């Protein structure tokens, strides 16, 4: 994976749900 | 009583004003439906974009009850939407060419016709017909519907008086459902 | 102690308190490097916090790349995706007689999955919790406990 020390809240894009 | 943004039929993260006519988005696309929906005849309402900060957006239109509250309007088979960004129309997550975009200060109009004759959804920008967006839509009950991406602010008007009533278009205002 | 204090202490100390080594249960596991008192935070199950609705999209993607999916649901609304970004908590094995448990805590409006010690745990022990997988139609369990339920699912 890639190590992280703390949670990151995913930053959705405007187009996140689009085809 | 009067038609308002729904009390419980709403994504919890949306910030709804106490009067229940203004809503502000929060992070990823999420949705709120009106308190009343329609099954037949022709109906109208308006939404004003109060504020549209950089990298915020709206997808506005009509939704059946099963439309996913945690997704943009137009995500699934239950709704049809119009995107502020580029004026794209969306249904089942497919975005198609439709009109030019809309933004801060614009007053958008939302028409649906469900003959008891083909069903239609038509969008308006400051009173002007932007073209028929969808035709022969799924049968069902349709609610006015707002979905927002990040912290833009919109206000819905169900009638009876509209800011830009379209010329030669017959409808009842959504407020008639109240 | 206020939860954010306990949580701060956890993040500042977990790296020297636990480590990854070969496990007799399976593959690599997470192990205790210093005694841990009952009820104490052990490690966070860290990763990318996504809305629940995005899991399907991500699972199909990972599936297409042949990538093992590592998700820990927080609640009905959110999930921790540690598939691509995460920490050592990914190596915690299941046990039918575990010595840890998972709980959701809230910090400054953000939810976190934290592994807690069920009992006093001693240096050298492997750290385990109950995965609580729903029953399928099967993954053999090797936790070694007398009460082993023989499958994870
Ligand atoms: N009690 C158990 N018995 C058999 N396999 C287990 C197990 N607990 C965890 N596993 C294995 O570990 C996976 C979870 S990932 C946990 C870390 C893993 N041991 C590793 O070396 O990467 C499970 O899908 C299962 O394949
Ligand atoms: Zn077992």
């Amino acid at each position: 994976f890639k190590e992280l020390d703390e949670n990151v809240e995913y930053e959705e894009r405007e187009s996140e749900f689009d085809i | 009583s009067r038609v308002l943004l729904a009390l419980h039929d709403r994504a919890p993260q949306l910030k709804i004003s106490d009067d229940r006519l203004t809503v502000v988005g929060e992070k990823g696309y999420s949705m709120v439906r009106a308190s009343h929906g329609v099954r037949k005849g022709a109906w109208y309402f308006e939404i004003t974009v109060d504020e549209m900060p950089p990298d915020t957006a709206a997808r506005l239109g009509w939704s059946q009850p099963l439309g996913n509250l945690q997704a943009p309007l137009g995500y699934d088979k239950f709704s049809y939407s119009w995107r502020s960004k580029k004026g794209t129309k969306f249904h089942q997550s497919i975005g198609k060419h439709y009109s030019s975009g809309y933004g801060q200060g614009d007053v958008l109009g939302f028409y649906i016709n469900l003959p008891e004759g083909s069903s239609e959804i038509i969008f308006y920008k400051n009173g002007v017909n932007q073209g028929v967006a969808y035709k022969d839509i799924f049968e069902g009950v349709y609610f006015p519907a707002i979905s927002l991406y990040k912290s833009c602010t919109v206000s819905i008007n169900f009638g009876p008086c509209f800011k830009y009533p379209p010329k030669d278009l017959t409808y009842r205002p959504m407020s008639d459902m109240g | 102690l206020p939860m954010p204090m306990r949580f701060r202490h956890l993040k500042k100390t977990s790296k020297e308190a636990v480590g990854v080594y070969r496990s007799p249960i399976h593959g690599r596991g997470l192990f205790c490097k210093r005694n841990i008192d009952a009820g104490e935070m052990v490690i966070e199950y860290a990763g990318i916090v996504i809305r629940s609705i995005l899991t399907d999209k991500r699972e199909k993607y990972y599936d297409s790349k042949g990538i093992g999916c590592y998700m820990f649901r927080i609640d009905d609304s959110e999930v921790v995706d540690a598939t691509m970004h995460g920490n050592a908590a990914r190596f915690i094995n299941h046990s039918c007689e575990p010595n840890c448990y998972s709980r959701v805590i809230n910090i400054d409006g953000q939810k976190h999955i934290v592994i807690f010690a069920m009992r006093k745990i001693y240096r050298g022990e492997e750290l385990t919790y109950d995965y609580k997988f729903p029953i399928e139609d099967k993954l053999p369990c090797n936790c070694g406990a007398k009460k082993c339920r023989k499958f994870l699912n």
